[PDB]
């Protein structure tokens, strides 16, 4: 049944129902819709169900290229032999590149202006366009591809279309493990804490399993406690001088009108750079954008990402807050004491007893959002064990990792080691200033340069290869 | 034969003995055994009245009115990281994982 259209709990809804006592919802025969994620291979019915992940686990920018082959050949340029991705024919960007739209039914995009009839963008990835921020980093990859397949080509003027792609692909995933590796991950665990925990790059491992667990698709959503309330715009100058730089999340999503018709990609990409994140504080975990108006432009309500979080744990047969604790060898605490002292946080410990009981059965993305952060760092230790199980995974476990040997020549990788995500806006976008430090918070002019104080990728080393 | 020179695009053939594993359209790992409410497939929270550990489950809308939730004076900015960090965060998420719905 549509899920959509009904709260009964009939197959395939897990419908989530409101209190009574519900700030917003006082319907209180409502329900707030939930489909149940796929199960994985429904032909056995006896056995322990399972969800897919439909996208492939390695960081290899499949966001980008797509996990799919028809799918990865419908986002290439195929009117040409220059190995590029295929950009938007009705709409540029102040004469760059914009994503090509998608073909959906019930497209959502088409619903947050009717009379603007923006579809949403398509990309590798199904949910391109959830923001215009997202959107725009996707539309400055595909820019970065089609940079890269074009100088490919000067070096190599005997490249064919599909050299020139899969050599463009090839660096563009390295990039993505550069900037994640080198730049997120210390920062989102601490950079001590990222070299103890990570360690160096040792070679590859092929007894390593490189799967996305279930649990990490629910931890990794720690990130929806750093949105602020706000998509921000920024002029030129860097000021917050257009009169709607700051759109509310709740009319931002899936929203590819704005970056159509109020700008294109530029005062987004410097809204990002120059805003602080919300900092997750355990009184101020998520904006009420997110947790009471989340889509509701698109649905019938307004959703709450929170509980889609908590509920979604659950369909997914989760084991409890305890039980990913035990797995990273953490305490389990069993009564308030032990939970005040864990959370650092008497009344926080017993709001949690007062509704789950015991420990045991918090949901985990709950608990682990829930954790004191750790000293420079974004997470608690929970979250902090279970992003460093899955990203060493992904990295040990990677036969096309880019220092594995062979993968790269020696002079590729010394040329790779000096690539930012602040150099892809300079060499993709209008933008000639950027925050060297990107993803630190950099209050404009501070941290901030002119692109060519940035240092470049240097392509010579792929010249005759 | 695995190729040596690039990666497939459904991820396929980077382990060269188990090649479907970090391929797309499969299920995903597990860290450890699912937990369901009847051992196989319905969730915890499907019967209201069965417990876990003992314990009834919460309304996991109740739980984000409690403890979620919160007010404008209270919202903090982070001198620290930027929203570029955040945006990094979802599109590598991007990169590594996705589980489709059920369909209607
Ligand atoms: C709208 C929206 C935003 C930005 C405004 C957002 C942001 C993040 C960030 C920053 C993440 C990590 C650093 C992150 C990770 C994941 N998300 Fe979240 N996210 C938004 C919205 C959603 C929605 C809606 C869902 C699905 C909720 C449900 O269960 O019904 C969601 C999920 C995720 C996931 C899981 C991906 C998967 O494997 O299916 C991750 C890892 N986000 N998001
Ligand atoms: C395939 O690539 C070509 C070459 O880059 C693209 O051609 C550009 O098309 C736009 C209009 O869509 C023109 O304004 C440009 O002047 C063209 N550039 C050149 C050098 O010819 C073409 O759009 C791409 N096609 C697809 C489907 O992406
Ligand atoms: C919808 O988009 C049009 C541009 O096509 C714009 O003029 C209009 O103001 C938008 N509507 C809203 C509510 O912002
Ligand atoms: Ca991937
Ligand atoms: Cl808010
Ligand atoms: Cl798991």
């Amino acid at each position: 049944v549509d899920c959509e259209r009904t709260c009964a709990q009939l197959p395939p809804c897990f419908p989530i129902k409101i209190p009574p006592n519900d700030p917003r919802i006082k319907n209180q025969r409502d329900c707030i819709p939930f489909f149940r994620s796929a199960p994985s291979c429904p032909q056995n019915k006896n056995r322990v169900r399972n969800q897919i992940n439909a996208l492939t686990s390695f960081v290899d920018a499949s966001m980008v290229y797509g996990s799919e082959v028809s799918l990865s050949l419908r986002l290439r340029n195929r009117t040409n032999y220059l190995g590029l991705l295929a950009i938007n024919q009705r709409f540029q960007d102040n004469g760059r590149a914009l994503l090509p739209f998608d073909n959906l039914h019930d497209d959502p995009c088409l619903l947050t202006n009717r009379s603007a009839r923006i579809p949403c963008f398509l990309a590798g990835d199904t949910r391109s366009t959830e923001t215009p921020k997202l959107a725009a980093m996707h539309t400055l990859f595909m820019r970065e591809h089609n940079r890269l397949a074009t100088e490919l080509r000067r070096l190599n003027p005997r490249w064919n279309g599909d050299k020139l792609y899969n050599e463009a692909r090839k660096i563009m995933g390295a990039m993505v493990q550069i900037i994640t590796y080198r730049d997120f991950l210390p920062l989102v665990l601490g950079k001590a804490r990222a070299r103890r925990t990570l360690g160096h790059y040792r070679g590859y491992c092929s007894n390593v399993d490189p799967r996305v667990a279930n649990v990490f698709t629910l931890a990794f959503r720690f990130g929806h406690t750093m949105l602020q309330p706000f998509m921000f715009r920024l002029d030129s100058q860097y000021r917050a001088s257009a009169p709607n730089s700051h759109v509310p999340l709740s009319s931002a999503f899936f929203a590819s009108w704005r970056i159509v018709y109020e700008g294109g990609i530029d005062p987004i990409l410097r809204g990002l750079m120059a805003t602080p994140a919300k900092l997750n504080r355990q009184d101020a975990m998520l904006v009420d954008e997110l947790r009471d108006r989340l889509f509701r432009q698109v649905r019938r309500i307004g959703l709450d990402l929170a509980a889609l979080n908590m509920q979604r744990s659950r369909d997914h047969g989760l084991p409890g807050y305890n039980a990913w604790r035990r797995f990273c060898g953490l305490s389990q605490p069993r009564n308030l004491a032990q939970l005040s002292r864990v959370l650092k946080n008497q009344d926080l410990a017993r709001k949690f007893l007062n509704l789950y009981g015991t420990p045991d059965n918090i949901d985990i993305w709950i608990g682990a959002i829930a954790e004191p952060l750790l000293p420079g760092a974004r997470v608690g230790p929970l979250l902090a064990c279970l992003f460093e199980n899955q990203f060493r995974r992904a990295r040990d476990g990677d036969r096309f990792w880019w220092q594995k040997r062979g993968v790269f020549t020696k002079r590729q990788r010394k040329a790779l080691s000096r690539i930012s995500l602040s150099r892809i806006i300079c060499d993709n976008t209008g933008i000639t200033t950027v925050s060297r430090d990107i993803f630190r918070a950099n209050i404009y002019p501070r941290g901030f340069v002119n692109c060519s104080r940035i240092p470049r990728l240097n392509l010579s080393a792929w010249r005759g290869t | 034969r695995c190729s040596d020179k690039y990666r497939t695009i459904t991820g396929r053939c980077n382990n060269k003995r188990r090649p479907l594993l970090g391929a797309s359209n499969q299920a995903l790992a597990r860290w450890l055994p699912a937990e369901y409410e009847d051992g196989l497939s319905l969730p915890f929270g499907w019967t209201p009245s069965r417990r876990r550990n003992g314990f009834l489950l919460p309304l996991v809308r109740a739980v984000s009115n409690q403890i979620v939730r919160f007010p404008n004076e209270r919202l903090t900015s982070d001198r620290g990281r930027a929203l570029m960090f955040m945006q990094w965060g979802q599109f590598i998420d991007h990169d590594l994982d996705f589980s489709p719905e059920s369909p209607a």
